């Protein structure tokens, strides 16, 4: 490993299994998988009924007491049958750590706000449901906080088109801002940077 | 004339004007009997414009877990003669 | 099986009640809507386009569809409400300036090779 | 006796070894409802009977701070507060039963 | 109790008002909402690196350094030890753009606009110090993913320490201007006051923590680059309010300036970037002279590099607070999902908190003590 | 280690307590302030007289673009398409086709200032030093339709310029 390569910690690495055990352990009927990153990063998969229960342990008990919600995002995978996957990122200072707890939800299911247990979840909520349509339950006032009133469609899907639907522009017949069908100059040019000979062994998958 | 008590006539009498009223009913097919489905060919939203208007005139609010029974003009106005408490 | 969560409705009726209540809403705040926007639109034609909206909808089966439907109309409505929007928000339903494509299969053939 | 702890909102303690002693007892109270083969009733008693132990046996404050590994100790009666909070929560919530239910078929497989 | 508008950084501010109090203060926002986490996507890596510096325009050399750090965290390399020294360097000369733009900007809306002008002779300077190394006066793009772009021109150290020992009259002379009138405590003493608790609870971070008295910083709890390597003190407050805010950002200012002259005198030989051609691209005569130099650079700067895949949020701390990146990565050369956390969301939405039962000339001062950059905000 | 920067406790003496209040009733601050603004006024102005002055640049700095070539006169461009590929906002257009002699040469080369980030990619990518951001910045324009620059114009910026170009580019290319 020379200079190039970036250094390994094996003690973070042990304390964050041997406490990933140990959240499993206290919590089984939620928490599905656990996995720490070869980059020392925790992370536990959960069922979507025990976001309110484990969240709550993780910011109350006195060896987790992850006060802090640095951040929380949804990822949109389409090949899934539960196409959404929520993602909590807690911080802890008493002990100087971070976690991140994962969940799955899909376009009909609904999943319960965590505004009780963090406040500062409250706008990231607006936020995933402004982008994405996963509907949170019992939110103070869940609506849209980043597109334009009015706007259709969640622009953060996989299956939403880059440049959106429609246009905006001003007509002087009517006299204002109008919305037209989008239609560009110049077409983005899609490129198929991706290539053959695969890089990483590592990664390589059954052929089934 | 000044305030009299309301009669079933009157009642019946302002609930037919305001159904005349309505742009999508015909004056010479309705009836007091008359069934707003079959006998008019309306739907839902419909239903509840007609009972909206009614609201309007009458002045009082009408829940939605009963509305939904006023479905010929006959039961409508036993019902405002129940909510107004009119006897004859 | 094929059971699932529910949102606010069990069933078909409460989604049905819920319409009826956020179409009442509607209907109800049309005309203060179009006084308050100074609309060019009379109140005539803006319910018919509520009603137009609400029917555009009217072949959907599922529970969960319909009571999600009428949560974004119930945050529609508010957005009204609170003269969050303009008056180009309120008038896009309209389209009153784009060009009406044709249907039938002539005029789309001579336009171009639009399906 | 200190004053202005330093942390806004925190108000600061007199006598806090009776506090203390009052909340880990409520807490083991608590605790004692919960069966006796779940982790969190055993792993949260040996948290708070050393806690107590260690409060018990130390006259000082200052001392006792810097042996509770927590500091300030208002914020260590705070966090006992909410470890009370949680473990009523814990009791009401059952989380010592077995998996809900296993997630889908690929529901975790990364990449795609 | 009257409902008003305030409409069009840019900001729309719905507000009731019960005479002269503040009952309810809801920020609109979506109205600098580009959707750059959409638009990097279908970039690559090294593509999508120049939207970091739109993302935060007060300060973008630390955007870049979080960005370059999610990236190698991922790839599973790490920069030459120059490399790690000129970010810091340059970061701490982003901290001081970042903290005159703030104190200035909120001295002005408040009244004062003669400190404006006083420190943006400075910060004029700075941008030169941005400029003179990678050509452009603010959009630098001067820190990749495998360190820096291009070594430091070779007068620019002797130039950073002679702009860099005059700097502390400019300071000086700002708080002679602001910290001791008795108009601005005014203003700002026991204003937007928020407790420790509801600052954690809030998700709330950077001077907004240390403000109300918790001793939390990321370059000393959790350091990236060669902070472990440099000292420096950690400003805290008291009361929580605008005041405290207000003379913890010049402390930190001050504080900058001492890592600044730490990492000046420490500076090291070497290299630039890291010598994995795979990763970083080689230099123009190895690309003309050498065949395998020229097969890396066609491959980098048409394909790219691929990431291995996986998840990853690194933080840092920008000079506005906890500055994170969620990185996901398909295994290709252009990222799965990118979300950025930006202090600035979190600060926004409590803000209805912070100004309860003020009235309504406080709201611009609790703003203002924000720190509120609506690039990042919004996204 | 951490400081602390408002825990000062004021002194409870009859003679600091007369200081404060002497202060709050002579305005001695306000006198201070209004000293160091009146200092402030008789020290030289950091104005510059532009357009006779103008502000100091570097080598590096990146301006409008222009398209170089050889010192027999053969454009440098070979329609590699690499600057096109990593053009980050996609401002970069290229076709190309075989000359009338054989060489690689593009028949279309076109750059949308208005879509430009001046992100500088495009002339490091350049395996010819073909593509290069220019030293010039008073470019601007009355007309939308003047900023969509195509062959011709960014040729002509090359014969226009290549003077400190060329000078810049030795001065730089050291550090490249
Ligand atoms: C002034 C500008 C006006 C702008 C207008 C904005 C429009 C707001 C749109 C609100 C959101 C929706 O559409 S909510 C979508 C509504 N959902 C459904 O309709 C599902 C089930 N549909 C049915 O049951 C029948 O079609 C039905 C005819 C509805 C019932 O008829 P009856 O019960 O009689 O039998
Ligand atoms: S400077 Fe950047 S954005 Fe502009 S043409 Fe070159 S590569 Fe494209
Ligand atoms: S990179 Fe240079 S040689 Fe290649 S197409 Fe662009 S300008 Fe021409």
């Amino acid at each position: 490993t020379r200079p190039t390569i970036r250094p390994r910690n094996d003690v973070v690495h042990k304390q964050l299994s041997a406490f990933g055990q140990y959240v499993a352990e206290i919590l089984p009927k939620y928490v599905q998988q656990v996995q720490v990153s070869c980059f020392n990063e925790l992370e536990i998969f959960i069922h979507p009924d025990g976001v309110i229960p484990v969240l709550t342990f993780l910011r109350d008990h006195t060896n987790a007491q992850f006060k802090s919600l640095a951040d929380l995002t949804a990822v949109d995978v389409p090949t899934r049958q539960n196409r959404f996957e929520i993602v909590y990122n807690l911080l802890s200072l008493r002990f100087n750590s971070r976690i991140r707890v994962k969940t799955y939800t899909d376009e009909l299911t609904p999943i319960e706000s965590s505004v009780t247990v963090y406040k500062a979840a409250n706008w990231y909520e607006r936020e995933i449901w402004d982008m994405f349509g996963v509907f949170f339950a019992n939110h103070p006032d869940l609506r849209r906080i980043l597109t334009d009133y009015g706007f259709e469609g969640h622009p953060f899907r996989k299956d939403f088109p880059l440049s959106g639907y429609v246009e905006l522009r001003y007509d002087d017949e009517v006299k204002r801002v109008v919305a037209e069908p989008v239609e560009l100059a110049q077409e983005f040019r899609k490129f198929d940077l991706n290539s053959p000979w695969e890089a990483f062994p590592a990664y390589r998958q059954p052929p089934e | 004339s000044d305030a009299p008590p309301l009669t079933l006539e009157a009642i019946k009498d302002r609930v037919l004007y305001v159904l005349k009223l309505y742009d999508k009913i015909d004056p010479e097919k309705l009836s007091v009997n008359s069934h707003f489905m079959k006998d008019l060919g309306l739907d839902s939203l419909d239903q509840v414009e007609i009972i909206m208007a009614m609201e309007d005139e009458f002045g009082f609010e009408i829940p939605d877990i009963d509305a939904e029974k006023l479905m010929c003009p006959q039961e409508i106005v036993d019902y405002i003669a129940d909510k107004k408490d009119v006897y004859e | 099986g094929t059971s699932v969560k529910p949102i606010f409705s069990r069933d078909m009726n409460e989604a049905k009640r819920r319409v009826r209540e956020l179409y009442r809403a509607w209907y109800r705040e049309v005309p203060n809507t179009v006084h308050l926007f100074q609309l060019d639109i009379s109140v005539k034609q803006g319910r018919d386009k509520v009603r137009e909206m609400f029917m555009k909808n009217a072949h959907v089966t599922d529970p969960r569809v319909v009571d999600l439907l009428v949560i974004k109309g119930k945050m529609e409505l508010e957005e009204t409400i609170n003269v969050w929007k303009q008056r180009t928000h309120i008038m896009r339903f309209f389209h009153e300036t784009e060009a009406p494509r044709p249907t039938d299969f002539l005029s789309k053939f001579y336009v171009g090779h639009d399906p | 006796l200190k004053k202005t702890t330093g942390l806004v909102g925190l108000a600061v303690c007199e006598t806090p070894h009776e506090r203390l002693k009052i909340l880990y007892t409520k807490i083991l109270d608590v605790l004692g409802q919960i069966p006796k083969n779940a982790a969190y009733r055993k792993y949260t008693e040996q948290i708070t009977n050393e806690k107590l132990g260690m409060v018990k046996a130390e006259p000082d404050v200052k001392k006792l701070e810097e042996q509770l590994q927590g500091g300030q100790i208002e914020e260590v009666i705070l966090q006992a507060e909410n470890e009370l909070s949680l473990a009523r929560k814990m009791l009401r919530w059952k989380p010592w039963e077995p998996l809900v239910e296993e997630p889908p078929a690929n529901q975790w497989k990364w990449p795609i | 109790n009257l409902t008003l508008n305030f409409g069009p950084g840019v900001l729309r501010l719905v507000m009731e008002l019960s005479g002269e109090m503040v009952r309810k203060c809801d920020p609109h926002i979506g109205l600098l909402h580009r959707g750059t986490e959409k638009l990097i996507e279908y970039k690559t890596y090294l593509q999508a690196l120049p939207y970091f510096d739109r993302l935060d325009y007060v300060s973008m050399m630390c955007n870049e350094q979080a960005y370059s750090l999610a990236v190698e965290k991922l790839l599973n390399i790490q920069p030459p030890p120059r490399a790690q020294w000129i970010r810091v360097l340059f970061g701490e000369i982003t901290r001081l753009l970042n903290h005159i733009m703030a104190v200035t900007t909120h001295a002005l809306d408040i009244g004062a606009m003669t400190p404006f002008f006083w420190m943006f002779e400075e910060r004029e300077k700075m941008f030169e110090f941005y400029e003179r190394v990678s050509g452009a006066r603010m959009h630098a793009a001067y820190i990749r993913p495998g360190g820096v772009h291009q070594d430091l021109p070779l007068g620019l150290l002797d130039d950073i320490y002679e702009f860099s020992k005059n700097f502390s009259f400019r300071i000086d002379e700002l708080e002679e201007m602001l910290t001791n009138n008795r108009i601005w405590r005014n203003r700002t003493v026991d204003i937007g006051v928020v407790t420790a608790e509801d600052a954690l609870n809030y998700g709330f971070s950077g001077v907004m923590l240390r403000g109300s008295g918790i001793q939390w910083d990321l370059r000393k709890t959790q350091p990236y680059d060669v902070y472990d390597q440099v000292e420096f003190d950690v400003p805290i407050g008291s009361r929580g309010d605008c005041y405290d805010r207000y003379l913890c950002r010049v402390e930190e200012m001050r504080q900058s300036l001492r890592i600044i002259s730490q990492c000046l005198n420490k500076m090291p030989p070497g290299e630039i970037k890291v010598d994995d051609a795979k990763v970083s691209p080689p230099k123009r005569a190895e690309m003309k002279t050498s065949m395998e130099s020229l097969i890396h650079h066609f491959k980098l700067y048409t394909e790219g590099y691929q990431v291995p895949p996986g998840a990853t949020y690194t933080a840092i701390e920008a000079p506005k607070g906890e500055f994170g990146v969620y990185l996901v990565s398909d295994g290709s050369s252009r990222p799965y999902r990118c979300k950025i956390k930006a202090p600035g969301f979190a600060h926004l939405a409590g803000l209805d908190k912070m100004s309860k039962g003020h009235m309504l000339a406080d709201v611009v001062a609790i703003i203002g003590t924000q720190d509120i950059v609506f690039g990042e905000v919004d996204r | 280690t951490y400081k602390f920067v408002n825990m000062r406790e004021p002194s409870m003496d009859m003679k600091s307590v007369t200081d404060r209040a002497a202060q709050t009733l002579l305005w001695t601050e306000l006198v201070r302030g209004l000293g160091m603004t009146l200092s402030y006024l008789f020290r030289e102005p950091a104005t510059i007289n532009y357009p006779f002055e103008k502000g100091p640049l570097s080598p590096r700095f990146r301006g409008e673009h222009a398209l170089r070539r050889y010192p027999s006169g053969e454009e440098r461009c070979i329609a590699c398409k690499l600057c096109e590929a990593v053009c980050p906002a996609q401002a970069i257009t290229i076709e190309a086709e075989p000359r009338a002699d054989g060489s690689r040469r593009t028949t279309r080369y076109d750059i949308d200032m208005t879509k430009c980030i001046y992100c500088g990619f495009c002339q490091e990518a350049c395996p010819v030093d073909a593509i290069v951001e220019g030293p010039n910045f008073e470019f601007s324009t009355e007309t939308h339709e003047e900023l969509l620059y195509n062959k011709e114009k960014l040729l002509n910026n090359g014969d226009k310029w290549e003077a400190e170009i060329a000078a810049n580019i030795q001065a730089d290319y050291l550090y490249r």
